[PDB]
C-alpha cells in the first residue's frame, strides 16, 4: 500500500499557469507559460523514490 | 477558513478579494473602439447559409 | 454522419492508450468548419456595462 | 492483490510515449501456497502481522 501511495504521488501533471497571465497588471510586458513537470522517466528515478 | 486558538476566526474576506468576474480574461473584443462582446457563429456542414 | 460515427469508433479504440488525465476531461468528436458565417456583436450604448 | 496479481499504478513518459507502471512480487515470492506466509500487513499499532 505504501509503495502504491508513493508511486501515485510521485508522477503527476501541474497546471502551473503563466507569468503575466490574464488578468494582468497594468504595464506587464512578458507572458510566459510556467512548466513544472516533476515526472520520472528512467528506471533509476523510480528506484530513487522515497 | 480557520478558527484561531484565541477564538478569532478567519474567512475568505480576510485572505482574498471575492468578486464577480469572467471565467477567462484572454479574449477582449472592441467594436469601433467601444467595449463589446459577440458571438462567432459557424455554419453547420451542409446547411443553407441564408 | 457516417464519417463522425466511424471517427468515434476509432477514437473509442484509441482512448485507453491515452493518459488518464485526458480521459477524464472527455474527448469531443464534432463536425467542424473553418470560417465564421456571421459575427453578431453586442454593445451598450449608455456606456454603463464593461 | 498487488503482490500476487499485480497492480497498474499510473503512467510515465518514456521517449514521448505514455507507458504503464505495474507493481507485483518478484516471482520467487508468489509461486507456492507457502509463499503466503512471507507477506506481512502493517497493523494500527505499527506491528507487521503475518
Amino acid at each position: 500500500v505504501d509503495v502504491i501511495s508513493a508511486l501515485k504521488a510521485q508522477n503527476a501533471q501541474v497546471a502551473a499557469g503563466q507569468l503575466g497571465g490574464t488578468p494582468p497588471v497594468k504595464g506587464q510586458q512578458l507572458n510566459a507559460s510556467i512548466i513544472a513537470q516533476t515526472r520520472l522517466t528512467n528506471t533509476e528515478e523510480f528506484g530513487n523514490i522515497l | 477558513l480557520k478558527v484561531n486558538q484565541d477564538g478569532s476566526q478567519v474567512r475568505l474576506r480576510d485572505v482574498a478579494k471575492i468578486e464577480l468576474g469572467g471565467e477567462s480574461y484572454d479574449v477582449v473584443a472592441k467594436f469601433n473602439g467601444q467595449p463589446a462582446s459577440g458571438l462567432g457563429i459557424k455554419l453547420a456542414t451542409g446547411a443553407n447559409a441564408l | 454522419d457516417i464519417a463522425q460515427v466511424q471517427v468515434q469508433n476509432k477514437l473509442a479504440l484509441a482512448t485507453p492508450l491515452l493518459p488518464q488525465e485526458v480521459q477524464q476531461q472527455g474527448i469531443s468528436v464534432e463536425k467542424a468548419s473553418s470560417s465564421f458565417l456571421m459575427v453578431v456583436g453586442v454593445i451598450n450604448t449608455n456606456g454603463t456595462m464593461n | 492483490g498487488a503482490a500476487w496479481g499485480g497492480s497498474y499504478v499510473n503512467d510515465f513518459i518514456d521517449r514521448g510515449r505514455v507507458k504503464k507502471v505495474y507493481i507485483m512480487s518478484e516471482a520467487k515470492y508468489r509461486m507456492l501456497p507457502e509463499d503466503i506466509g512471507k507477506w506481512y500487513v502493517r497493523g494500527s499499532d505499527g506491528q507487521m502481522v503475518p
